[PDB]
């Protein structure tokens, strides 16, 4: 997260870190056994880390649970990034408490201008790299479809939306992929892609979770 | 020019 702030320990209790000997992507806990992330984050050997603040210190409240299933959307396109969503089933159910909690799926899509919370352990610099120990947060608005398509001609599908800023300086960045965009208490987005990070006229692009609620429910119910 | 926000990033010619 570039241009954000330190969230505070366990203030984003649905945020997870996907770990393979290092933090590589985020995710969102949606029930005690299932995490939503991005399809491009798929790999073997994922350990889900819940309850984290400082990802490099065991501070208390962590739960480390192996992924038992990683389900990439069958229609994920690795070139256009359409359908950039993955469901991870945990090997055992997480213990839910104030510091580890699920986030609700949306009942409707969110309108342009709605304020959202984007969070993660990604790079905090728009030029160069600095990776934080503790979780970072950014308040960012949903942008209009017409502004999103103007920024990224020919690249925005019906399953994507833009959020953030056009003036530069505030955005999600590398290491934030798969993590949450939460608006009015609902998970509306998954960090996906952009042209660089925090660049003028190039806002972040996010998977539109409202389009996948039925798919998520059907997949969980059958697994 | 597009790149994903994973570690490591996946980038594309555009
Ligand atoms: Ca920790």
């Amino acid at each position: 997260i570039v241009g954000g702030y330190t969230c505070g320990a366990n203030t984003v209790p649905y945020q997870v870190s996907l770990n393979s000997g290092y933090h590589f992507c985020g995710g969102s806990l949606i029930n005690s056994q299932w995490v939503v992330s991005a399809a491009h984050c798929y790999k073997s050997g994922i350990q889900v880390r819940l309850g984290e603040d400082n990802i490099n210190v065991v501070e208390g409240n962590e739960q480390f649970i192996s992924a038992s299933k990683s389900i990439v959307h069958p229609s994920y396109n690795s070139n256009t990034l359409n359908n950039d969503i993955m469901l991870i089933k945990l090997k055992s159910a997480a213990s839910l408490n104030s510091r580890v909690a699920s986030i609700s799926l949306p009942t409707s899509c969110a309108s342009a201008g709605t304020q959202c919370l984007i969070s993660g352990w990604g790079n905090t610099k728009s030029s160069g790299t600095s990776y934080p120990d503790v979780l970072k947060c950014l308040k960012a608005p949903i942008l209009s479809d017409s502004s999103c398509k103007s920024a990224y001609p020919g690249q925005i599908t019906s399953n994507m939306f833009c959020a953030g800023y056009l003036e530069g300086g505030k955005d999600s960045c590398q290491g934030d992929s798969g993590g949450p965009v939460v608006c009015s208490g609902k998970l509306q987005g998954i960090v996906s892609w952009g042209s660089g990070c925090a660049q003028k006229n190039k806002p972040g692009v996010y998977t539109k979770v409202c389009n996948y609620v039925s798919w998520i429910k059907q997949t969980i119910a059958s697994n | 020019g597009r790149a994903t926000k994973s570690i490591p990033p996946i980038a594309f010619p555009d």
